[PDB]
């Protein structure tokens, strides 16, 4: 369902995100989850790689690594930049959901993701998921041992 | 000048409206021009269609054809991208010439007398919805 998220058509988006809103609405286990936060961060960097790829060279097919997808993309650089301004708004806002109940695990899961070699090469470049990993940690924090218990 | 021809097709005669033209198609191989200036001293194969002209002035269009390739030369070097189709024709005697024919002639009269209709039309029937990659493709060649 997160795959079929970006459909290039206009209602298959839409009941994709039905469908996606209520399976996560009826099993919320599912936002602590240690493989669907890996992927969003994939399809997120290869949405942001794609930003920018020479529109008029032909193949906007692009592969999804460590899942067996493809993505289409449209042709004017309108509607990617609105695509994946829209996407960018649903991982920020899972990101939210999940921190807000279980902190622990999920920051566990993030501090494990950011331990991977092949991503320490791109860095230095932008790398959009790192970024986006690295920022989402702070707003959501809560207090510590010391400071759990105080009145203002 | 750059082929040497190998065979004609005894079947492919077929004149035109006009002076009496007609048109020819042969069977050719491609070699150079060193090679062949070499090789007609002792003695990649297409097919290739030829139209002669009697009784008809050759020459503007060699101005019209020379200032075509000069100006591709020019855009190609630039690194543009702009397409042209420069045909060849030679005039050989007074009145008298041979005009190549591009590959797969297609007549825009021709088209309309069977359609009757804009060529949007002609063009959704034969690749499909403007939301395909192949009537994108066609649209850039076209602006191109």
């Amino acid at each position: 369902l997160l795959v079929n998220f970006n459909h290039i058509h206009k209602r298959i988006r839409r009941v994709a995100d039905k469908y996606l809103s209520g399976l996560v609405d009826k099993f919320p286990h599912l936002l602590w989850s240690g493989t669907v936060l890996k992927t969003m961060l994939d399809i997120l960097q290869t949405l942001s790689l794609s930003l920018s790829a020479d529109i008029h060279k032909d193949q906007p097919y692009y592969d999804i690594p460590d899942a067996p997808y493809r993505i289409t993309v449209p042709d004017t650089y309108e509607a990617r930049e609105s695509i994946v301004k829209d996407f960018a708004a649903r991982c920020g806002m899972i990101l939210q959901e999940a921190m807000k109940w279980a902190p622990t695990v999920t920051k566990s899961h993030l501090q494990e993701y950011l331990n991977k070699h092949q991503n320490w090469v791109s860095g230095l470049s932008q790398h959009t998921g790192l970024a986006m990993a690295t920022e989402s940690i702070l707003h959501f924090a809560g207090y510590n041992k010391q400071n759990t218990t105080l009145g203002a | 000048p750059e082929a040497i021809v190998l065979d004609i097709d005894y079947k492919s005669g077929t004149p035109m409206q006009s002076k009496a033209p007609y048109l020819a198609k042969f069977k050719v191989k491609r070699c150079g021009v060193s090679e062949l200036e070499k090789e007609g001293l002792r003695c990649k194969i297409s097919w290739q269609a030829a139209i002669f002209k009697v009784g008809d002035d050759c020459r503007q269009d060699m101005l019209a054809l020379q200032i075509i390739d000069l100006f591709k030369n020019i855009f190609q070097l630039v690194g543009l991208d702009l397409f042209v189709f420069p045909y060849r024709v030679v005039a050989t005697a007074p009145g008298c010439g041979v005009i190549e024919c591009i590959p797969d002639c297609t007549s825009r009269d021709q088209l309309g007398r069977q359609t009757d209709f804009g060529m949007y039309d002609y063009f959704t029937r034969q690749y499909g919805d403007e939301s395909t990659l192949a009537f994108q493709q066609a649209r850039y060649n076209f602006i191109r």
